């Protein structure tokens, strides 16, 4: 194993993510035991992982990590429990992860982060209910919101538009931001107030619309332009904590839930695939950026799963 | 100084995270038992066979560390009250199995959030939990003074904060305590940390809070400004609250990260520490009752009862109350022998109830203060203390002091009396029956004779207090009525208590009583215009008396004595706490009723609900002739 990267990596894979070459981001948190803590690992074999010898990178973190993100190439962004935003920056070979800033500024756990369409700025959700914008640059909070009444579930950046998040809170609000007006803040979603909001994906190119799925397990396609729910499917038995959007030019939603099942939906939400190869939850999915019919999952069951999506 | 400790959502090692905390400052550590985002399936496979462990060891601490230094938290995912039947279930069980752990550790307090209106299923486990097994850990409710929706930043475009007056709206924090506790049939081992927020609410909302069980305040690192050298402090508000809630001394939880990062933590917590040894000194009074704060006791009846010498030794060990009486006596005996008379004319001069004679020196003083000549008589019925008044007389008093060794209403006197001097007052004036024992004693004062005391009055005051409702409650005992502990006064140092109204006066009795057919049974209504929404608890019950003209003894918070400390208040119970709702007035009815044997009270609240008659009979309590 590289130097400086633990021997054991801990059992809790948190976050799935690859890079535009094919390498693979995995967050790992320990749960349970004497050391409550977490670490980033890097895998330029992906097929190698979950195994922490045959991995080009690793690091130990103070605290768990709750939700990862790539800054670009180089950089990957950490929602810690330590109430931190912490920055990874990568080596010039990429055989250590240096952290390059660690900075404690909402009150709890850091339960969600999302880079903005610019890659400059970011924004973050807590338990402590304040959602925030970063300068990655400057390293400090331009902005910070309480606009909700409950821990913050997910934060997602628009695509395109680097002043646009959707956000979601155990108060049953979705929330469409625009930081150019001065009430930021704007409460859309469903007619009567449904089950709770759990997870959101934009999709990658209808710039207007995006998915949300709710804690009793049914992923709901929206407009906002419409900004009335037009389709939904009880795609799951239980809480969505998953929705990602395939790279193709017409994309498939992969959906991953605490059912420990994966499911991939066509643009109508109508069932593709489906896995129980998980026997934990199911954590996370990135597809290949190489293959775009292959997917991979990972679980609280230290498994990671590699899927053939027809 | 104060009691403090570290709430965390964070502990990656907590044997190091401990130490930290110990060093900042800290006397205990809030911290979750099970990590926070390990939520656990219980039902449907295959989350359900997790391969465990589930948490972290017990070994980590000591035995004594567990039972003293942590507090543990519910994990924020546990949603009893959700609407969504798994979650429900899950959460049903998560609670059990971190409640059950908190037990199986010794842990002194653990943490539950009340933060949404209906935690009616939560109620439901945790009172299911405190009647599982035989454990005392406590349980804090986290509850903020304004609800984290009426805190919000007024940045939702189509959502705005209502502008409006909602003088309800802005208290529903207190009635989400008040249902969940009210569940619980008001558990002993159910306690609220009351969360503090940037904007502190109006004061009557945090008048609502007065008379409830507060064993905690958490203070985030948030609310804290910033002073002109770069150290943490807090508004002149804040400060307000923090000094009142010093003189309730609840512990301090301080939460959240360290927002004045140019400083260590132990600078938030050194502000309160700075804040505690910076308030008004306790006074004499204060200092004296410093132990008794909402302590029960039975009302004495030194009638009835021998008092026992260390009785006595406190009665006594209170000079403000003698001076009065000195002074009392001074001036009626300077408008009864004018000054050509002084050498031709003694004064007889009768305590009656004079104990160990206390009052006997009180009226020697008097005498060789106004220069006139005096002939004492010190009657007493409690044979044990006429042995102390005897052994004074032979080794001091001389033959100027007779004592008396009877009951005032029996003995028959030598000669007629100008002043008789009486201490036979309780915390509500008559309560000791001092009407009854001077009536029996007047036909030997002259028929143009002073008594001192000529005139007290006692006062009622409706009172909410959640805290001293469960004393009481906790006063049942075997082979008697269950319900006899709320049909009897106490006398107590009400402190965490909220006055609902200004007392009025209650029953009144002048000395001598000339009217031809005396009667000492008395029917009082009062009407308390109630101005806040609260509960009803009981009446705590105090006193004002003249000794003469404009000398006089108040025990009434308003006119209190200064420095006098003979006297707490007496609080009458009901049995069932009755709501009431600002504007409404409070109806109180008080009856002193008596045979030839017993002397008592029956009391009724009449509005804004009716109540039972408590103590019909005095078959509760009754006050021994
Ligand atoms: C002159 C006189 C006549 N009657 C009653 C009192 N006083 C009290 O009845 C009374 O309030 N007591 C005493 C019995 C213990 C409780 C409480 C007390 C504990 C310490 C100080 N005090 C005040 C004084
Ligand atoms: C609280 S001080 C009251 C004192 O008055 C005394 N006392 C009360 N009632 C009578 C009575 N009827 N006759 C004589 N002494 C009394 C009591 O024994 C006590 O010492
Ligand atoms: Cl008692």
């Amino acid at each position: 194993l590289p130097p400086n990267a633990p021997a054991c990596m801990e059992r809790q894979l948190e976050a799935a993510r690859y890079r535009s070459d094919g390498a693979l981001l995995l967050g790992a948190s320990s749960l349970s035991g004497r050391c409550w803590a977490g670490s980033l690992w890097l895998f330029k074999d992906p097929c190698a992982a979950p195994n922490e010898g045959f991995c080009s990178a690793g690091v130990q973190t103070e605290a768990g990590v709750a939700d990862l993100t790539w800054v670009g190439e180089r950089g990957i962004l950490v929602a810690s429990d330590s109430g931190a935003v912490e920055l990874w920056e990568l080596d010039e070979n990429e055989t250590l992860i240096v952290s390059k800033f660690c900075k404690y500024e909402h009150d709890d756990i850091v339960s969600t982060v999302s880079v903005l369409s610019s890659g400059t700025q970011a924004v973050s959700g807590s338990k402590d209910i304040c959602i925030k914008v970063w300068d990655l640059a400057q390293q400090v909070v331009l902005s910070s919101y309480r606009a909700h009444a409950a821990q913050v579930t997910c934060v997602a950046a628009s695509p395109h538009k680097d002043s646009v998040f959707l956000s979601c809170s155990e108060d049953n609000r979705i929330l469409l931001w625009d930081t150019r007006c001065p009430k930021p803040a704007s409460q859309i979603g469903c007619s009567a107030p449904g089950y709770l909001p759990t997870s959101l994906a934009w999709h990658p190119q209808q710039s207007e619309v995006f998915v949300f799925g709710d804690e009793n397990g049914t992923v709901s396609l929206v407009d906002t332009k419409s900004t009335s729910c037009v389709l939904s499917s009880a795609v799951h038995s239980q809480c969505v904590t998953g929705l990602v959007f395939s790279p193709h030019s017409v994309p498939f939603l992969a959906s991953l839930s605490e059912d420990c099942s994966l499911a991939v939906l066509d643009s109508s939400l109508s069932e593709l695939f489906r896995s129980q190869a998980h026997r934990d939850f199911v954590r996370d999915a990135t597809w290949s950026p190489l293959n775009h019919s292959l997917l991979t999952t990972v679980g609280w069951d230290h498994q990671v799963v590699h899927h053939v999506v027809p | 100084r104060v009691s403090s400790g570290r709430d965390l959502n964070c502990v990656p090692e907590i044997a190091d995270t401990l130490g930290a905390v110990a060093k900042q400052g800290f006397d205990f550590l809030c911290m979750p038992v099970f990590h926070p985002r390990f939520k656990r399936e219980f039902i449907q496979e295959p989350a359900k066979n997790r391969p465990g462990p589930q948490t972290r060891s017990d070994l980590l601490l000591s035995g004594r560390d567990w039972n003293t230094l942590i507090v543990g938290k519910l994990s924020p995912w546990i949603r009893p009250d959700s609407k969504v039947e798994k979650i429900r279930r899950n959460s049903e069980a998560a609670m059990l199995q971190e409640l059950n752990f908190g037990a199986y550790l010794g842990l002194p307090a653990f943490l539950l959030p009340l933060n949404q209106e209906d935690n009616t299923n939560l109620a439901r486990v945790l009172t299911n939990h405190i009647h599982t097994g035989h454990h005392s850990s406590m349980f804090w409710m986290r509850v903020p003074l304004v609800a984290p929706e009426d805190l919000r930043d007024d940045i939702i475009e189509n959502a705005p904060t209502t502008h409006t007056e909602e003088y309800s709206g802005e208290e529903k924090t207190w009635m989400w305590w008040h249902n969940f506790r009210t569940l619980c049939d008001y558990s002993k081992r159910i306690a609220v940390a009351l969360e503090i927020g940037a904007d502190l609410p109006s004061n009557h909302v945090i008048d609502r809070w007065l008379g409830e069980p507060i064993k905690a305040a958490i203070l985030p690192t948030s609310i804290f400004l910033t002073n002109k050298k770069g150290f943490p402090v807090l508004s002149k508000m804040h400060q307000r609250l923090i000094f009142r809630l010093l003189k309730l001394e609840v512990q301090f939880i301080i939460t959240g990260t360290n927002h004045h990062s140019e400083k260590e933590f132990c600078s938030y917590l050194q502000y309160l520490e700075y804040l505690s040894q910076n308030r008004p000194p306790p006074n004499a009074y204060e200092l004296f009752a410093k132990g008794y704060e909402d302590y029960l006791q039975s009302p004495l009846q030194p009638l009835m009862d021998n008092l026992e010498s260390q009785t006595y030794e406190v009665f006594e060990k209170d000079p403000i109350k003698y001076s009065q009486y000195q002074q009392a006596i001074y001036k009626c005996l300077l408008d009864r022998v004018p000054e050509e008379e002084k050498d031709t004319n003694v004064q007889v001069l009768m305590v009656l109830g004079a104990g160990r004679g206390p009052l006997v020196n009180a009226s020697l003083r008097a005498a060789k203060q106004a220069d006139r000549r005096i002939k004492l008589y010190a009657v007493e019925k409690n044979p044990n203390a006429v042995v102390t008044l005897e052994n004074w007389q032979f080794e001091e008093w001389g033959s100027q002091v007779t004592v008396v060794s009877s009951d005032m209403r029996e003995w028959v006197a030598p000669e007629k009396a100008d002043i008789i001097v009486s201490e036979l007052l309780g915390s509500f004036a008559d309560n000791e029956l001092s009407p009854e024992c001077l009536d029996g004693a007047q036909h030997f004062l002259k028929d143009d004779g002073v008594s001192i005391p000529g005139e007290y009055t006692s006062f009622l005051a409706p009172i909410s207090s959640s805290k001293l409702y469960n004393e009481v409650r906790a006063c049942r005992e075997k082979d008697r009525d269950p319900e006899a502990q709320f049909e009897m006064p106490y006398v107590v140092r009400l402190h965490n208590f909220h006055q609902l109204s200004a007392p009025q006066p209650c029953f009144t009795f002048s000395h001598p009583n000339r009217d031809p057919m005396i009667d000492n049974n008395r029917y009082c209504t009062l009407e308390f215009p109630v101005e806040v929404n609260t509960v009803l608890h009981g009446f705590a019950g105090y006193f004002e008396t003249v000794l003469y003209q404009d000398i006089t003894l108040s025990i009434r918070p308003e006119t209190h004595s200064p420095g006098m400390f003979s006297w707490f208040p007496i609080l009458f119970p009901i049995k069932q706490p009755i709501t009431v709702r600002e504007g409404q007035t409070i109806c109180v009815r008080f009856w002193r009723c008596s045979n030839s044997k017993k002397v008592w009270y029956e009391w009724a609240v009449t509005a804004p609900v009716c109540s039972a008659i408590h103590n019909p009979t005095g078959r509760s309590y009754t006050i021994g002739l």
